[PDB]
């Protein structure tokens, strides 16, 4: 996944795509895509 | 902080010393003491070791000492080239978890090979005069005592290098003294076990990490990350730039 | 990846270990570690004071290896020659680093050499030749020999001389490979295992005798016991107790 | 021993110390050692406790400190009775030794603000008034009188009475060895403080005291000592010396 | 204790360690423990060694006493650089610790006669020049710099140097813990009487020539004859005082 | 739901438990002692 991690991050800084979008596009385990979203400060917009 | 740590900070303001007391007497983790000395404007300043050299009988002897316990690691080196010092520093790094090393600025330590050794093993090195050269004086006095030891043992060893090693061991284990007559081995082992327990204690201290993102009050915008302080059912308390806020759990996110 | 994960990958390239460090120390999810070890071509997946010693050969060079039974903490260094004198010097160097008490060898001529016995004496190391009498280390010594050979098999690409590659492998096997019970690297476990001192601390403890009247007599007592709100100290020919507020304790 | 005899005689010409001390310079049995005094015209508790007092010899103010447990002296001629200078001198005592508590009177020479600041900075507790055992104050007053007799002798040797006050301080610290086994104040001081550090270190077995009167057993009590006829224990702030055949032993 | 005696003797054959250590292997009072060093050919060979120096700060003079063996530093502000004040300070020193030999910088205020007078009547020896051990030579100035640095932070809490100096001294004596294991300088800072008591006795054993008596236990009498130590039973020898 | 008898049992036991010298306070700060305190 080493290739896809760098690309999904670049796409996330433009699009802020949710984790399913990154997992489908860049072939990622759901846990890795979720980690990409989680470490985005602009994507933390909903309480529990 | 804890009442003990606050008392230690007040004792610092009374006595202008930070690491020498709370790191040792108050059992504070080294990270907190380092942060305090960094914040302390009056403080200009187990993983510490030092390396030095001596020229007994025309031969080069390079000696290492663990500062906190009077331990010895030494070897007669064929030459003063940085290549062989790199090998011996590799040995020190492999055998114990060594974090920082205090030597001089000389080319015996600034050579490329030594830098590669530190790079591979993960060791930091100081080049020049330390802020407290009395430690260097102490290790030089230990060098002189090793030399007197040699002046005695050389009656027992056909090769002076072997007597150098014999001294290393005598001082590690047989010459127990200080506080309660303890060998360098005993102090070393106690220190490193205490270090393991302090890593665990630092983990449990830092536990009580958490980024909190929250909707502020009447504000449509979400902000954060804030430090989490306390978590109930329904609400949290958060530190957002020295500004304690209380937020319902519906309006917060804890990562 | 995250800066921590990139640092872990660089530490792998430095130390040829993937799962034993980032899965435990760096809190990496197991799926990412499994993917990394899959991509990693270098990742093919008693009586404390008791050590083994043995001799090994590799690419025409001789390597003497010291092991610990109780945690598999392995020391090693390249030897100029298989002669006994070098072996004695290595065992000497061993004695000063840990309280070695008894070692076992393979009855070799270079080990049955007299100088080895001499070193074992003047240091105080006992030799128990043959094969160890506990049915764990008997295959464990060869298993850890194989482990060291395998580690060198990956280290060798970063060292043209075995004299440095051996130490590289030794540091890897001492700390950068964490496993066993809970994922403890051999160095940690040996710290634990090694951990009269407390008796000698209080041997010469004399006490300034006082009593319930709070006097300044300060008689020449000997400290017998401390704690539980008071002291127990002998007064010349008799025994009494004094609260902690008095009876100052000093060295004789 | 003629060299020893001459040395002891010179020592008395300088110090007039105790004959118990001079037996050491003589290196001879006591019978001769008594002769130096006979021929001499001018002759023939917690370690952190200290006390401070004053005297008015020859119209001048002399403030004297004593370590209760060993007969040590720290004194200085003070220009005035103001609390400001006593604060400076108490700063000196606190810096030079690890002093924990001080016993003085309630007078304004000690209750002034400066003294309180001195205790606050150094970390010293002070008692103001009459101690529960004023016999210690009587003892230090007797020591003051003996220092005064000493002065009445030394003043033949010092042009300035303050210097003779210091001379006395030292004579009593070191030359006037006596008590128990003829020990100087210095020796007792040093023994006491070494005992103190070893007792800090002294400060894996817990006991369940078996209260057969219920019958019931107590909880995780600590074992402050395992004597021969009894086994001291501590239970929070209470220390109960339990019966040796009615105390459970738990190894930790 | 014969096992202890043999163990200590072997230890000296291997280590020649301090007799203070060997008193532990002997498990015996110091009188016998000195004998292993005395008989040791490479043996039978300085705490009580202090430095003194003069310093200036903000127009005020400060005399500083140091200890070589642990860096325990005493100090006090001086009214003037004159020799008489120096003698008084050295006096005040004598009564606090058994000072035996000090070293100075050969200054006029220290070469003053009254300094010699005080060193006499107290019993303090002066070794002028620079110390003859290559540790304290730079250590005295290093600890001077340490004291100056400590004052550099203390000064904000004292308008007069006379108090700030003592503040710095207490800090450097206890609240700065380091060195070997983190021991503050204060922490780091009978046998001869027994030897002097017995060295006037001569023993005749088995009768042989006079022997230097060493011990008089409950079941034996240790002696030393012709530079050799022999144990004899008590009834087999006679002890007289010479 | 306590009948008067039970309550009076309770009251009189409370009463006996409620049934169940002058001091000179020693002001050591001076040091001095106070007068006939009760």
């Amino acid at each position: 996944f080493l290739d896809g991690i760098d690309k999904a991050q670049e796409e996330h800084e433009k699009y802020h795509s949710n984790w399913r979008a990154m997992a489908s596009d860049f072939n990622l385990p759901p846990v890795v895509a979720k980690e990409i979203v989680a470490s985005c400060d602009k994507c933390q917009l909903k309480g529990e | 902080f804890l009442d003990g740590i606050d008392k230690a900070q007040e004792e610092h303001e009374k006595y202008h010393s930070n690491w020498r007391a709370m790191a040792s007497d108050f059992n504070l983790p080294p990270v907190v003491a380092k942060e305090i000395v960094a914040s302390c404007d009056k403080c200009q300043l187990p993983g510490i070791w030092q390396l030095d050299c001596t020229h007994l009988e025309g031969k080069v002897i390079l000696v290492a000492v663990h500062v906190a316990s009077g331990y010895i690691e030494a070897e007669v080196i064929p030459a003063e080239t940085g290549q062989e010092t790199a090998y011996f520093l590799l040995k020190l790094a492999g055998r114990w978890p060594v974090k920082t090393v205090h030597t001089d600025n000389g080319s015996n330590f600034t050579s490329t090979t030594v830098k590669a050794a530190c790079w591979w093993a993960g060791i930091k090195q100081e080049f020049g005069i330390p802020y407290n050269p009395q430690s260097q004086g102490v290790i030089e006095s230990m060098n002189k005592e090793l030399k007197k030891i040699i002046g005695q043992v050389r009656d027992q060893a056909e090769h002076l290098k072997t007597a150098v090693q014999m001294a290393v061991f005598i001082h590690n284990f047989k010459r127990k003294g200080g506080i309660g007559g303890y060998s360098a081995g005993e102090r070393i082992v106690d220190i490193i076990a205490t270090d393991i327990q302090t890593k665990e204690l630092q983990k449990q201290i830092t536990k009580i990490n958490f980024r909190v993102y929250y909707r502020d009050s009447r504000d449509p915008v979400w902000k954060g990350p804030a430090k989490l302080l306390w978590k109930g059912e329904g609400a949290v308390v958060i530190q957002d730039n020295s500004d304690i806020k209380v937020v319902p759990r519906r309006k917060a996110k804890i990562i």
